[PDB]
């Protein structure tokens, strides 16, 4: 899925129907920005539950 | 492994007490190369199972070191002692615990091997098993009266050696046994100090989940957060701050976890510790084990 | 043979205060006269061996049903322990489930007075079905010979 020679660790899958106030491009941007945050990155690496 | 040649030589007054330059009897050579028929024939006719040279290595030492279970299972009933120390004080159970030879260790323990036998620097087989990350070996030793709270000459516990290398499953076994999480060395280093020093964030999380002192100080006043900042581990710095680390406590040397970051020029550690630290040449190193056989 | 004099050593299965680990520590020695080992690790003055009535009674009781391995062709304690534990079983003195623990205990480290200072001391112990040391349940009696010959 990634053309880069960087290995994949995390997968984010956000699928759904068309609903008001739901922009899936913006939802993916929010998920990616959260993944890029330092504290959430470390916490996701050390997470053992949801 | 020429049994007939060995028998013919022995009938003509071949001396098994002859030793090589390394210090090996013919029983040593059989134990090194796994020749169980030769070792059986030598031990049958006047062979000392606990013969050693200048290094103090016995045939049991070289059988365990080369992982010859059949030689180990043959030397033990005939006199191969589990309590034979090498030059560095290592027993045959020291070598098995380091090399993850569980079946050899069970035979060594069954014939009276001691899991708390100490090297010249206070290192036990539990120290070597925990440092090498052998969870099954540690559990075996801990069921044979191994002391998980015992420290070496520098006070390092098996949990300290787990912290240096970073094996979560071994620390799980040790903590379930009853090992003190906040054990201190001679200079006051806790396993949280060592895990933060060596960049093992998974064990830092494990230790903090088991009530480790995030603001513990050594005799020189160094926090687990000064070790992470001194060694440049930005993610340990983040995880320690989020678990209650203080960015303003100072050490006896007069440094704060940030001044140290600025001193060795760690931009990432300085950037994170700069946000949490308010406005206002000695390096701390945990003790280590230099033992090797 | 013999008939002149011998050296007899008595060792008791105990646990140390350092690691709480079972081991063998010598308690007394005999060269025609008994010397007992103190808590500090120094032997007491030699004395003529006096015995208790219960000790001789129970020694006779266990000797009448004892396992005598005579002219045994072994040269190491491991082989001697193996042979005796096998005869204990052949004569219904110890069940076969006890062999592993008894061989582990009999072949433990046989420490002496020189190693007593390195350990934290010696206290009485009892072997358990596993092989973990256990603090005796009956009221432990302090040694008479230690009291009257080693407190110096």
């Amino acid at each position: 899925a990634v053309e880069l020679p960087v290995p994949i660790r995390f997968l984010f899958v956000l699928l759904g129907p068309e609903a008001p106030h739901i922009d899936y491009t913006q939802l993916g941007r929010a998920a990616a920005t959260l993944m890029s945050e330092r504290v959430f990155r470390i916490d996701a690496y050390m997470a053992q539950s949801r | 492994g020429h049994v007939e040649t060995v028998l013919a030589l022995l009938e003509k007054e071949a001396s098994q007490a002859c030793m090589t330059k390394k210090g090996f009897t013919p029983l040593h050579v059989a134990a090194k190369y796994g020749k169980v028929r030769v070792a059986e024939l030598l031990l049958e006719r006047d062979a000392h199972p606990n013969a050693a040279g200048k290094n103090g290595l016995t045939p049991l030492h070289v059988a365990v070191h080369h992982n010859n279970l059949d030689i180990v299972k043959l030397l033990l009933p005939r006199g191969g002692s589990p309590h034979s120390p090498a030059w560095n004080g290592y027993t045959p159970l020291h070598i098995a615990a380091k090399q993850n030879q569980v079946e050899v260790a069970r035979s060594l323990l069954q014939y009276g091997g001691s899991a708390n036998a100490e090297s010249v620097q206070g290192v036990t087989p539990l120290h070597l098993a925990a440092q090498e990350g052998h969870a099954e070996m540690v559990a075996l030793l801990l069921s044979k009266q191994a002391n998980g709270n015992l420290g070496n000459k520098s006070g390092l516990t098996p949990l300290h050696l787990v912290a240096q290398e970073g094996h979560v499953p071994v620390a799980d076994v040790l903590i379930k046994h009853g090992v003190m999480v906040d054990a201190t060395t001679r200079m006051g280093y806790t396993p949280l100090h060592v895990a933060s020093h060596y960049g093992n964030i998974k064990l830092v999380k494990f230790l903090l989940q088991h009530q480790a002192d995030v603001n513990a100080k050594t005799k020189l006043g160094y926090s687990p957060l000064h070790q992470a900042a001194q060694q440049g581990h930005t993610d340990i710095v983040t995880l320690l701050l989020k678990n209650g680390a203080s960015p303003n406590e100072v050490s006896s040397d007069g440094t704060t976890p940030l001044a140290i970051a600025k001193r060795l020029g760690y931009i990432s550690v300085t950037d994170v510790l700069k946000v949490v630290t308010d406005e206002t040449h000695r390096m701390s190193f945990p003790e280590t084990v230099d033992e090797i056989l | 043979p013999g008939t002149h004099k011998v050296y007899v050593e008595l060792q008791e299965l105990v646990m140390d205060e350092k690691n709480q680990e079972l081991r063998w520590m010598e308690a007394a020695r005999w060269v025609q006269l008994e010397e007992n080992l103190g808590e500090n690790g120094a032997w007491g003055r030699p004395h003529l061996s006096h015995l208790t009535f219960w000790s001789l009674l129970e020694l006779r009781r266990v000797f009448t049903k004892g396992t005598v391995l005579l002219d045994l062709q072994e040269t190491s304690l491991a082989g001697v322990a193996n042979q005796l534990l096998d005869r204990f079983i052949f004569e219904d003195q110890i069940r076969p489930q006890d062999r592993e623990e008894l061989l582990r205990a009999l072949l433990l480290k046989h420490s002496h007075a020189g190693e007593l200072e390195a350990l934290g001391g010696v206290k009485p112990a009892v072997l358990t079905r596993s092989g973990d040391p256990s603090q005796p349940l009956l009221p432990q009696h302090s040694s008479l010979e230690t009291q009257l010959f080693c407190e110096q």
